[PDB]
């Protein structure tokens, strides 16, 4: 009946309500070609979208519409929604209701503009905007627990206890997968593997997904890298060329735990989660320590849950029992939560309608959200 | 051992050398290795079979030229060793490498492997007592006398913009492109194929550089110059035949502001200057706009600075006092700063000694530069 | 409804006919026959008076459409297959002659490499067009031609003609009317084309290396055959000479350039994602490619250059396949333009019309604004 559409900054995920996993999965990209006066043969698309842009990557200027969970170009975001509904899902938006997701502490105008596009342009019967962390917690099954959500757009934390979100203890963070990908691309240039153009941005992203892992101890990993060359793995590109890097596997995702490398002057993901828990009430800290949930693609590095356990225990008192909930399906946890929320019978009375939107306007969504 | 140190200003297009505490570099010549195309039948001919400096400039037609450096990064190391040997030899400097310390120059964000291999050459093949590698932006500010300001530069290899404020070089605010004088010469050659006057050989490529240096001007409005019909001005070759240049003279340097005509995605000179100022902190932006310094040979086009102002006025915030300063000696600005840096008493502390290199190795060179 | 005209101009030959027909109707050479003239003048020339070129193009078009097409092009569209990097001066002159003098309904100045790609029916390909004047490379990826990745040495038909003229003059053996070498200073171009078509045997890679070794401090000299000529002056042309003339096309040393190296330089310039599809689809077209036993010598030379250390660090292991076209190697560019014009009355709309030319000024070349 209802459609769930997790508009992620990287991978735009979408499908149906009451499902195990999403059908439509693709990178939210809109590649426009090299505009030269020379002609093109047997016709082509003026602006590609999704997997088509990824396939024909070499030529196209890959521009993401969402930057840090914030929609910059709205015409680009409108084309991706259109690509999700008609091409991938093969179903009109007028029949099915549409669950959407944004990160917490976003601009207030973005929900209003997102909702305006759904009702005016797409003619949706009913829509809703949920917090990503709230859905990630709902996919995991627990009512209680903090959610250290981390995608390519935005890392953020939302502490919740017994089905009561703590909006003032929320802490949004500028560090994310895209900033890690840019950092890996820079340190690759330092060892003679220069990647400037946006076509190579996806190759270094794919290198980041495969090889990189979180260090248990950074100074120890740096010492072993200088001594031995067993850690130095090789990755072959789409092209037959193959490259080898030693230091850059553990050093790339260390930027999460040490933002000083990127030049952000912010708290690391390990202590940002701690600072979120300390901002909550003193009586409900034990359960937040016990249920330290992870979600998103930036939590898919091997050994990240072990590093979070080391750092949070180091920050917190010795008496506390720290525990990180790190499921196998944490990459697609936000969408799974939306599918379970859409499947419930209580959610049928929580939708916005066309008549309610015509009466109120875009400002009705802020009341419905939280 | 504290003799008068040598300042070798590197560069892909041109290489310059001399001594510390001088006004202008006495020894300037283009950075390439000329090798003969034809057979040398007659006795008493040009001996050696490896031509560097004024001999290679004199005998263009015989020699197949090839540049060892590309985008501020040496490809052919044996050629650069021969050029450095020619600099030190009796044909140019008339001094030994054993006596004097060395001041080398490199572009920012280059491969570290090339910097290590550069140091290996200077320490082992030549027997240098002390070596120091430095940035181009820091040297330009030494030559002007300022501490604050952005340094936009445009040589033959690299175009980069490093913002510095009262002796504080910002590493994360650095922008870099592979669009420069060599590429501008390559597209002028491409455009002269469309005019009719085709060029192919590497000696014949230097005619295109000579046309670029002499007869090129940057239009303020490129759309207005296109709608109008050009006058088709003339130019005499070293051979004798006249060449109607036409619209290729104004469309060639447009590259630097519009790299979409390439078919390879780049920021451009005007965006890099704005982006470097934008990426720095909020309070530093207005001081960085007021102190903009130009350098390199590809800033010497007619109406370049007038266009570079107009692009800043378009992009930058309104009602801000822009000031693109530029010295009289723009090509030699980097060498003058090195000679000033070498003459200062602090220079002894900054360098890498031969003994320190033998003990530590590459790690000590990476620590001293930053 | 209306089958469009197809033209493919050039310095040596000119492929022309109807759109839709598999291959052209005729191919008259580029030169023209004038009354009261010693030698025939070439039509396609660069860097020369505007009004003279205009008259030369009118004269060539007039002798063309009566003999070739048998119709007025005033009824239907035209496809002028200009090679990319054909001078804008020459295009403007072509545009003037087609609209001002004749008054055609529409024209098109589309590139040769993209149309040659339409014949294969694949969207991505590395393409090489070895014509008369130049041997131009241009890779296409998914329709769009990648422009800054390119190359064109002055090493086509005209370079082979000049080498034949040099080597025959050095070692000459003419009959009486025996001895008597270097009697005539020069020889005509039409005869020298017929010698290249018939005599010139293209060598293998191992034979080519042996010839290069012999030139700088002799193996496999045969075979040799004489060539007949008018006015009772047969010349006994040798077998080692014609092989040496073919060898300069693949000569690497001291330029770092050749027909084979030009593809590798074009591949070097191209991006990383584009790289492998261009290597897989390497198309060879043009006039010089019609020579007997050419495609092996190229593919073997390409592979030898990839084995060299300088190209291993970028290219490495690559499956260099040469997907050949339906029509002959010279006439691939024309067949593509015939496919482009015949089928699509829709894609005729994107091209420049007579209504657009008068008010505006000119057909838009790949330039600013
Ligand atoms: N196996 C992996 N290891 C490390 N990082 C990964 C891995 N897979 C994906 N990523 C990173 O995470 C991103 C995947 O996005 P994700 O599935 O988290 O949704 P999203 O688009 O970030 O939306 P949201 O912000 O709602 O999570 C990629 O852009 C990539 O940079
Ligand atoms: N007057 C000029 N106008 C335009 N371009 C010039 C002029 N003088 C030099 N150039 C170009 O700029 C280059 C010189 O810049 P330079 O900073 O020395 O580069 P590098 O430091 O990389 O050698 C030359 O290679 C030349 O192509
Ligand atoms: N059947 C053939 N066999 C061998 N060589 C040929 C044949 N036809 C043409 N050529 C050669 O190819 C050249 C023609 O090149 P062409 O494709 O017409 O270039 P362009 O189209 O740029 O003028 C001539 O120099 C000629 O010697």
């Amino acid at each position: 009946a209802a459609l769930v559409v997790d508009n992620g900054s990287g991978m735009c995920k979408a499908g149906f309500a009451g499902d195990d996993a999403p059908r439509a999965v693709f990178p939210s990209i809109v590649g426009r070609p090299r505009h030269q006066g020379v002609m093109v043969g047997m016709g082509q698309k003026d602006s590609y979208v999704g997997d088509e842009a990824q396939s024909k990557r070499g030529i196209l200027t890959l521009k993401y519409p969402i930057e840090h969970g914030i929609v910059t170009n709205w015409d680009d975001m409108e084309k991706i929604w259109h690509h999700t509904f008609y091409n991938e899902l093969r179903v009109a938006p007028e029949e099915h209701p549409v669950l959407l997701t944004e990160a917490p502490l976003n601009p207030k105008a973005n929900r209003e503009k997102m909702t305006q596009i759904m009702f005016e342009t797409f003619n949706t019967p009913a829509m809703y905007v949920a917090i990503q962390a709230v859905l990630s917690l709902y996919a995991s099954g627990r009512t209680t627990g903090i959610v250290m959500d981390s995608g390519d757009g935005v890392t953020h934390t939302v502490p919740i206890y017994e089905g009561y979100a703590l909006p003032h203890a929320i802490l949004r963070l500028d560090l994310a997968g895209r900033d890690l990908t840019d950092y890996l691309m820079k340190i690759l240039t330092e060892r003679g593997y220069s990647f400037t153009t946006t076509a190579e941005r996806e190759i270094v992203r794919d290198i980041k997904e495969k090889l990189c892992y979180v260090a248990l101890d950074f100074e120890q990993e740096m010492a072993t890298a200088a001594s031995s060359s067993s850690l130095e793995k090789s990755y072959e590109l789409p092209d037959g060329q193959v490259i080898t890097i030693g230091n850059e596997r553990f050093r790339c995702p260390e930027a999460l735990f040490q933002p000083s490398f990127l030049g952000m002057e912010s708290c690391g993901i390990h202590e940002t989660t701690f600072n979120s828990i300390m901002k909550c009430d003193v009586d409900i800290r034990k359960d937040l320590y016990a249920n330290t949930v992870l979600s998103g693609g930036t939590t898919m590095y091997p050994g990240i849950a072990d590093r979070m356990q080391k750092e949070i225990t180091a920050l917190a008192p010795s008496t506390m029992k720290i525990k990180i909930i790190a499921p196998p399906e944490r990459k697609y946890s936000v969408w799974i939560g939306g599918s379970i929320l859409a499947s419930l019978s209580t959610f049928q009375q929580m939708w916005i309608s066309k008549q309610e939107y015509d009466e109120s306007g875009p400002s009705i969504v802020h009341r419905k959200c939280f | 051992i504290a003799n008068q140190p040598v300042v070798i200003d590197n560069g892909s297009g041109v290489i310059k050398a001399g001594f510390a505490g001088d006004q202008i570099p006495k020894y300037c010549f283009p950075n390439y290795v000329g090798r003969p195309k034809h057979v040398r039948v007659m006795a008493g001919a040009l001996e050696g079979d490896i031509f560097i400096g004024p001999k290679a400039e004199e005998h263009r037609g015989l020699l197949s030229i090839r540049y060892p450096m590309e985008h501020g990064i040496v490809k052919d190391w044996n050629d650069m060793e021969r050029i450095w040997q020619y600099v030190y030899s009796k044909e140019q400097l008339q001094t030994f490498s054993e006596e004097h310390p060395v001041l080398l120059t490199e572009a920012p964000l280059n491969p570290r492997k090339n910097r290590e291999r550069a140091a290996e050459v200077f320490f082992e093949t030549f027997n240098v007592p002390a070596l120091f590698i430095s940035m181009q932006a820091v040297l330009s500010l030494y030559a002007t006398g300022r501490t604050t300001g952005v340094v936009l530069d445009s040589g033959d290899g690299v175009t980069h913009a490093v913002p510095i404020y009262e002796g504080f070089a910002m590493p994360h605010s650095i922008m870099r492109i592979d669009i420069a004088g060599r590429d501008v010469s390559r597209f002028l050659r491409l455009y002269l194929r469309k005019e009719g006057y085709d060029f192919h050989s590497s000696s014949e490529f230097e005619i295109v550089k000579a046309i670029k240096e002499r007869a090129c001007y940057l239009s303020i409005n490129p759309q207005k110059d296109e709608t109008l019909e050009t006058e088709k001005a003339q130019y005499y070759l070293p051979d004798g035949s006249t060449i109607e240049i036409g619209p290729s003279r104004f469309r060639a340097p447009e590259l630097l502001f519009r790299p979409d005509l390439i078919g390879e995605e780049s920021e451009g000179i005007h965006e890099v200057l704005v982006f470097a100022i934008q990426k720095s902190d909020m309070d530093l932006r207005r001081t960085l706009f007021s102190n903009i310094v130009l350098s390199g040979g590809s800033t010497l086009f007619k109406g370049f600075g007038d266009r570079l102002l107009s692009e800043v006025k378009k992009l930058a915030p309104k009602d801000v006092k822009i000031r693109i300063s530029a010295p009289q000696e723009r090509l030699y600005s980097t060498w003058i700063g090195g000679s000033i840096l070498a003459s200062l008493d602090t220079f002894k502390k900054m360098w890498v000694s031969k003994k320190e290199y033998e003990e530590d190795g590459a790690r000590s060179i990476h620590r001293k530069t930053f | 409804e209306k089958t469009a005209v197809v033209i493919d101009l050039g310095e040596a030959f000119t492929k022309c006919g109807f759109a839709g027909e598999t291959g052209p109707r005729c191919i008259i050479p580029s030169v023209i026959k004038k009354a009261g003239m010693p030698k025939p003048i070439k039509v396609v020339q660069y860097n020369i008076n505007t009004e003279e070129l205009y008259s030369y193009l009118k004269e060539f078009i007039h002798i063309l459409y009566f003999r070739h097409l048998l119709v007025n092009p005033r009824d239907r569209r035209v496809v002028v297959i200009e090679s990319v990097l054909c001078p804008s001066h020459f295009r403007e002159t072509l545009t003037r002659v087609l609209f001002k003098y004749f008054e055609v309904p529409s024209v098109l100045l589309a590139p040769s490499h993209l149309m040659a790609l339409l014949t294969l029916g694949i969207n991505s390909a590395m393409v090489l067009d070895c014509g008369y004047r130049e041997s131009l490379v241009l890779p296409i990826y998914e329709g769009i031609p990648v422009l800054n990745c390119w190359g064109a040495l002055p090493l086509g038909g005209k370079a082979l003609h000049k080498e034949l003229e040099t080597q025959l003059l050095e070692q000459c053996t003419v009959d009486t009317g025996q001895s008597l070498p270097s009697v005539m200073g020069s020889i005509p171009e039409g005869v020298l084309e017929d010698i290249k078509v018939r005599t010139c045997f293209v060598s293998d890679l191992t034979r080519g290396l042996k010839i290069q070794a012999a030139k700088f401090n002799r193996p496999s000299p045969p075979p040799n055959v004489d060539y007949p000529l008018d006015g009772e002056k047969i010349l006994h042309v040798l077998g080692s000479i014609r092989d040496s003339v073919v060898e300069i096309l693949f000569e690497q040393d001291n330029e770092e350039k050749s027909v084979a190296t030009l593809i590798l330089d074009s591949l070097m310039q191209c991006p990383i994602d584009t790289r492998k599809q261009l290597a897989e689809n390497l198309v060879i077209i043009g006039g010089t490619s019609m020579l007997p036993g050419f495609l092996h010598r190229l593919l073997a030379e390409i592979r030898y250059l990839v084995e060299k250390p300088k190209y291993k660090k970028t290219l490495g292991t690559k499956t260099f396949r040469i997907h050949t076209p339906p029509a002959k190697a010279n006439c691939v560019a024309w067949l593509g333009g015939a496919i482009f014009g015949a089928l699509q009355d829709i894609l005729g709309s994107r091209s420049v019309s007579k209504e657009y030319y008068n008010q505006t000024g000119r057909i838009p070349d790949w330039c600013s604004l």
